RNA sequence: ACACAUGCUACAAUGGCCGGUACAAAGGGCUGCGAUGCCGUGAGGUGGAGCGAAUCCUUUCAAAGCCGGUCUCAGUUCGGAUCGGGGUCUGCAACUCGACCCCGUGAAGUCGGAGUCGCUAGUAAUCGCAGAUCAGCAACGCUGCGGUGAAUACGUUCCCG
């Protein structure tokens, strides 16, 4: 590591909004990270949500229901 | 800290299970990240003598190194180059900042990009590193969301010890990585 | 402040600022801001975190946003686009689809001018 | 929506079509209605005035009125 | 793919949006106009008071106005085209081709080159209202009704008849 040209490099604490709380190394000078992700991916259910999506028939014999 | 976080994990299980998963017969083949670069872009050189900076900057802070400038091997007519002139610069990290720069960018800049799906298994090389894109930026909270004006997007190159393909797929989805098949 | 996937602006009322979403135009705000209960004259600066968190569930829980309207619009236009539908025709050669005056205005589909 | 318009001479002919499991292309003056999803997968020959266009009929159609999965006007331009 | 022509909505603060409130004129109505009430968010649904109408219904009629709050000059709480979903009504039937309502979507447009048009007082300008045709409506049209309401005319040299 050369010496004056790297920026300062800080333990950090990270928290999300559950409280699921996280300690690095980083680069940020409040020495904290106030963010709203947590290691509670969407992929899985968005990914859900998305594949229930489609199908339009069923809604069709919905507005009909006969 | 002896071990960094990633590392803490990345010690004992992932090369117990990957062990499992494969009989190498063979301790100290079992496969590790080595290095993890990233791919500093523009093509505004020659157009926009200002900018690299702008990209020295943005590499630096995003992680804590000084981005070396990486420029041209030729004047190449069409797209405006000179030999010699600055396009776009990147930084190496090995160890402890390779690490770091890992766990944070995984519980932190992942999840964060709008409808971001997932990431594809499909982009391997031959021999099992991992390379994506991050079009815009602002993925990560070291940066101040109003201390940006133009999106400045790169590469992120995993490079690991995997002689295959489907060996960097078992580490990078036992490592906390993102797929979707 | 920051919400469902629109970066809000520094000085706009609640009513506006849920405004600059896909899916959420004046009304939208008018029942958001009453069933959650944030004030509607609360400015984005002074937003809370848990205000951002209640009203974020509760437009991600009981309405569609930036992805699933994209992707719904898009996916129901290139529906009809598929089926052979004549408004799928009217999205073919870029016309008005409601069948509307085509021979002097409509240029709003057709775009810029080129003047034969 | 109190009930939708249902092609009372296509109905009729629909229902011999799909009880005796036998496909007919059919020459259909019929512009108005694909009523019911008991319409699907029979082969119409749809009349613009001036020829028949067979269309097949498959779970998308259920909404769309019959008559213009065939169109009436020609445009080229040039 | 176009080009012209008459109109309408605009490009915002003399403004937009929410709340409270005051004032018209004329008209229209039989298999028509349809109230209170109840169901809807709203088009409307259910119901039929009462009227062939200075009586009943179109609510006692308006909107711009006034009082108040908010918005702070920005492609915006300007602008509504377009497009998606969801409806209601009329009709045997709203696909080609109806209007209206709800949710979202949110484009061009920063007062407009050469030119050119209208208007001399209840006029111009702006604001709603009714009617005929009509089951429904392409009505921003046409014919009328009233509300608020200006500037300027030195004068025949010039253009037009």
């Amino acid at each position: 590591m050369k010496t004056g040209i790297h920026p300062e490099y800080v333990d950090t604490t990270v928290q999300c909004g559950c409280g699921h709380s996280f300690t690095t190394r980083s680069t940020k000078q409040s020495g904290t990270i106030v963010v709203e992700v947590c290691s509670q991916c969407h992929p899985f259910y968005t990914g859900k949500q998305k594949i229930l999506d489609s199908g339009g028939r069923v809604a069709r014999f919905e507005k009909r229901y006969g | 800290k002896a071990l960094p976080r990633l590392k803490q994990r990345y010690r004992e299980e992932i090369r117990e299970a990957l062990q499992q998963e494969f009989n190498y017969a063979n301790v100290m083949q079992i496969p590790g990240v080595v290095k993890v670069v990233v791919n500093m872009g523009v093509g505004d050189a020659a157009r926009d003598a200002k900018l690299i900076n702008g990209a020295i900057n943005d590499l630096a802070l995003i992680t804590g190194q000084k981005p070396e400038v990486r420029r041209a091997r030729k004047s190449i007519a069409q797209f405006k180059l000179r030999e010699g002139m600055p396009i776009g610069a990147r930084v190496t990290l090995r160890g402890d900042r390779m690490w770091e720069f890992l766990d944070r960018l995984i519980s932190i800049a992942l999840p964060r990009i709008r409808d971001f799906r997932g990431l594809s298994p499909k982009q391997f090389d031959g021999t099992g590193n991992y390379t994506f894109g991050l079009n815009e930026q602002s993925m990560f909270h070291e940066i101040d969301v109003d201390s940006i004006d133009r999106p400045r997007g790169m590469d992120i190159t995993v490079v690991t010890t995997a002689t295959n393909d489907a060996e960097g797929r078992a580490l990078l989805r036992a490592l906390g990585f993102p797929f979707k098949e | 402040a920051r919400l469902v996937g629109v970066d809000l602006p520094r000085d706009k009322r609640m009513e506006i600022a849920l405004t600059y979403i896909y899916g959420i135009g004046r009304t939208r705000s008018n029942e958001i801001l009453a069933a959650t209960g944030i004030d509607k004259n609360m400015r984005t600066k002074d937003l809370t975190d848990d205000q951002v968190t209640v009203l974020r569930d509760y437009i991600e829980g009981n309405l569609k946003v930036e992805g699933d309207l994209r992707r719904e619009v898009q996916a129901d236009i290139r529906r009809k686009i598929e089926i052979g539908c004549y408004q799928g025709l009217r999205h073919r050669r870029g016309l008005p689809v409601r069948g509307q005056r085509t021979k002097t205005n409509a240029r709003t589909r057709k775009g810029p001018k080129r003047t034969i | 929506k109190k009930g939708p318009f249902v092609d009372d001479h296509l109905l009729k002919k629909v229902d011999v079509q799909n009880e005796k499991n036998t496909k007919q292309v059919i020459k259909t003056w019929s512009r108005r209605s694909t009523i019911i999803p008991d319409f699907i997968g029979h082969t119409f020959a749809v009349h613009d005035g001036r020829k028949h266009v067979p269309v097949f009929v498959t779970e998308a159609m259920v909404g769309h009125k019959l008559g213009e999965f065939a169109p009436t006007r020609t445009f080229k331009g040039h």
